[PDB]
């Protein structure tokens, strides 16, 4: 027999995720790649992240504490 | 190796986020260090100014995986320390025009990484300042991970554990503080090349998604939305894999009330099944209406009964397969037998339900995946 049965909890609600539940990263190490203004610039890409909105976008990961802020720099 | 990055580097960031309608939260560099290994913050004051000049609407963690510090540095960092150093970060913050932004940490590795005392007395030093925990996790080693690993029940079982090793850690310091998982994918190492952006890589994704709502978990953060690993949701090519067709469709139904469901089957652990109000940002759906996700790593199709008094509802069911020939290893996805592609570069297609006959058996083909919205469920705790 292939055949389950369910059972439900519908009672009340028993955690209540953010609207932002399902959220991306974009790895530090990216910001490394020569490509990283033409990459985030695609509208393609855009279209895309537009579409998991409403998301946090965390920018992070190993490369998160070898990365240094330079206002110099162009 | 230290490396820089520009205001362009931020703005290009900051620009994508905006513009696509997303938070970003930015990692501040944690292993710069005074003679004494307090947090240096100078560097981090130099980008909180440049972000205040442009009016940058930003959230921050600081750090990432501070257990490996002494691994990938030579740097021991112990959790009262970063404590510390996120007080700091959080007094800089209200001296900013960031005051009202939200602080995240401290981005430690899952339970297996030995990190319950790092996170603990992380948790009793700086638990005050953060507005969430944060922590990792990865089922497999990319290197070695194999086919049946990313469709082991077994494998999928263990995060069950690592869940309730964090929340028991979490009680103990800063009980009701918010959960995140803050980084989170398949295999660690940038994933295992054609599992990780296949169809394959789903099971492990939604069965986390489930899992991680159904255990209390507030926000889970995939690795990656698009980059060099293999688990990224958008490829080199920016052309979406499995996995994004599987978020975007668990983003347009699954709602933020967490529902229960279970298999009366009293084993096997193949069968996964959870349960969620339907989302009603949703145009299609009613308020009371439940939306149940279910996997099945049986290699044979099982038939979902829906208890009392649900038995005759109409059902939507978006069913998702692999579209030939690769299989559990394809590339492409099909939704109810259609096949998932952008329209053009600004547009993404419907996502077109297939209505079953009311009182029906919910099929659910060997080695796939299904959402199923239960229509007029008039759930009053969905109300
Ligand atoms: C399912 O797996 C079993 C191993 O228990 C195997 O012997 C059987 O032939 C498989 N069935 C199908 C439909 O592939
Ligand atoms: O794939 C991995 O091993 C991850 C582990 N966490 C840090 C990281 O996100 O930078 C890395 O890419
Ligand atoms: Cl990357």
């Amino acid at each position: 027999q292939d055949v389950v049965d369910l059972d439900f909890f519908t009672q009340e609600p028993l955690h209540l995720v953010s609207p932002s539940f399902l959220s991306v990263t974009i790895d530090a190490n990216l910001a490394t790649d020569p490509r990283f203004l033409i990459l985030l610039g695609s509208p393609k890409l855009r279209t895309l992240a537009r579409g998991l909105s409403p998301a946090y976008l965390r920018f992070g990961g190993t490369k998160t504490d070898f990365l240094i802020f330079d206002p110099k720099k162009e | 190796k230290n490396s820089t990055y520009s205001r362009s580097s931020v703005d290009v960031l900051y620009t994508f986020a905006n513009c696509s309608g997303l938070d970003l939260i930015f990692g501040l560099n944690a292993l710069l260090r005074t003679a004494d290994l307090q947090w240096n913050s100078s560097n981090a004051q130099l980008l909180l100014d440049y972000c205040s000049s442009k009016g940058y609407n930003i959230s921050w963690e600081l750090g990432n995986e501070p257990n490996s510090f002494l691994k990938k540095a030579d740097i021991f960092i112990n959790g009262s320390q970063l404590g510390e150093d996120f007080i700091q970060l959080h007094k800089l913050l209200r001296k900013s025009t960031f005051k009202n932004a939200k602080l995240y940490g401290p981005d430690v590795g899952q339970p297996r990484r030995k990190t319950a005392k790092m996170l603990k007395s992380f948790l009793k030093a700086g638990g005050e300042v953060i507005d969430s925990v944060t922590w990792h996790h990865y089922y497999l080693n990319g290197r070695t991970a194999t086919r049946e690993d990313f469709l082991n029940p077994d494998v999928l079982d263990i995060f069950i554990s690592s869940v309730q090793k964090v929340f028991q850690v979490v009680e103990s310091t800063r009980p009701g503080k918010k959960v995140w998982l803050g980084e989170t994918s398949s295999a660690y190492g940038g994933g295992a090349p054609l599992l990780s952006d296949t169809f394959a890589a789903g099971f492990m994704w939604l069965d986390k998604l489930g899992l991680s709502a159904r255990m209390g978990i507030e926000v889970v953060m995939r690795q990656v939305f698009f980059g060099a690993g293999n688990y990224h949701l958008v490829d080199e090519n920016f052309d979406p894999l499995p996995d994004y067709w599987l978020s975007l469709l668990f983003k347009k139904l699954v709602g933020t009330k967490v529902l229960m469901a279970s298999v009366q089957g009293s084993k096997r652990r193949k069968l996964r099944v959870y349960l969620h109000c339907t989302n009603t940002d949703n145009p299609r759906y009613k308020e009371g209406d439940l939306t149940l996700y279910a996997i099945n790593l049986h290699n044979v199709t099982k038939y979902l009964r829906l208890p009392y008094p649900f038995s005759n509802k109409q059902v939507d069911k978006y069913l998702l397969r692999p579209l030939g020939p690769h299989g559990l290893l394809s590339k492409s996805v099909q939704l109810n037998g259609l096949t998932l592609k952008m329209v053009d570069d600004q547009t993404l297609p419907p996502l077109m339900e297939k209505p079953l006959r009311p009182g029906s058996s919910l099929g659910l083909p060997a080695f796939s995946y299904s959402f199923f919205v239960i229509r007029n469920a008039k759930v009053a705790a969905c109300i």
